[PDB]
């Protein structure tokens, strides 16, 4: 539903910003705007949920990455 | 400096300017970001977002929904900051 | 129930009517706590926590040190939760 | 000074608060309560500066405490 993509939107965008070096937070920015645009006039609701269920992934891959550089860091 | 409403306005509005997608001359503090500007609902979670960087506070997602022209956002930032001049 | 003004005030007096230091019959929506009900600044910091846990939030210090009767108690919440009637 | 007494006093409820037993939240509010009350009119400065360490110093221990008993919980 429009909720969950735009709340899922709103906190991929968030953890990105917590990387630590400037050229990855811009990069996982582009990746996330553009994955969520691209996709913006998708009309078939199964496809939609399947893309949901990538989003809610892929928060949890940025997710553990923000941690991870979190222990390599200084 | 202590902010005041003028300053919060004028800071809105700085904000959109930068942001590209908008037209420049039909930006007005009561311009709709989707009836006025053209912009869609993914624009203004990106929109609220700069705000938050701008102001230095977090805005709740049940608050940030609702923000779609510039005056609501300068309300709402005087509200929260506690802004009355 | 979404709060109310009228619920606001309802609930601030009555945490402030299980504070066992007031004296019930002076206590009133305006009673200064220091000037009209003989506490101290120590029951003070006790008091606004009691709000805290009343309404479920907490009030930084900054806001806490400043509210000194219930009316300005009542206000402060209906600010922070956005209450306008 | 005033401001530091009033913030430790706040600071040391707080913590109270976060023990998992009611009696021993019961009893580290009694005991900061008594304990700040008690000095209330003190007047020499020094001593006021030596109970206020006292206050940094209990405001460690109580936040240790809560951290062990955390540690014990299920
Ligand atoms: P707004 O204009 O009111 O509404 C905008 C939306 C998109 C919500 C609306 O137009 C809509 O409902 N569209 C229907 C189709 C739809 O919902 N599309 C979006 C599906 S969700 C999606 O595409 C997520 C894709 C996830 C990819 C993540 C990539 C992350 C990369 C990480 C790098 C480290
Ligand atoms: P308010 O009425 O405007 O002001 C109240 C105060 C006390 C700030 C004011 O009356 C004042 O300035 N008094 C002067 C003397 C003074 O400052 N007294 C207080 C000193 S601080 C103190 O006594 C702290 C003692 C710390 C003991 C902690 C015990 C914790 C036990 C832990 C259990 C787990
Ligand atoms: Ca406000
Ligand atoms: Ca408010």
């Amino acid at each position: 539903s429009r909720a969950q993509v735009l709340s899922l939107y709103r906190a991929m965008l968030r953890e990105s910003k917590r990387f630590s070096a400037y050229n990855y937070r811009t990069y996982a920015v582009r990746r996330i705007r553009d994955a969520f645009r691209e996709n913006k006039n998708v009309k078939d609701p199964v496809e939609i949920q399947t893309l949901v269920n990538k989003a809610k992934r892929d928060l949890g891959v940025i997710r553990r990455q923000v941690h991870i550089g979190q222990l390599y860091s200084t | 400096p202590p902010l005041t409403l003028e300053g919060i306005q004028d800071r809105v509005l700085y904000v959109l300017k930068l942001y590209d997608k908008i037209d420049p001359e039909k930006l007005s503090v009561n311009s709709h970001f989707m009836k006025d500007l053209g912009l869609d609902s993914l624009d203004q979670v990106e929109i609220i977002m700069a705000m938050e960087d701008e102001f230095g506070f977090e805005i709740p997602d049940i608050d940030a929904e609702k923000l779609m022209c510039p005056q609501e956002i300068v309300d709402y930032i005087a509200d929260k900051k506690d802004v009355y001049e």
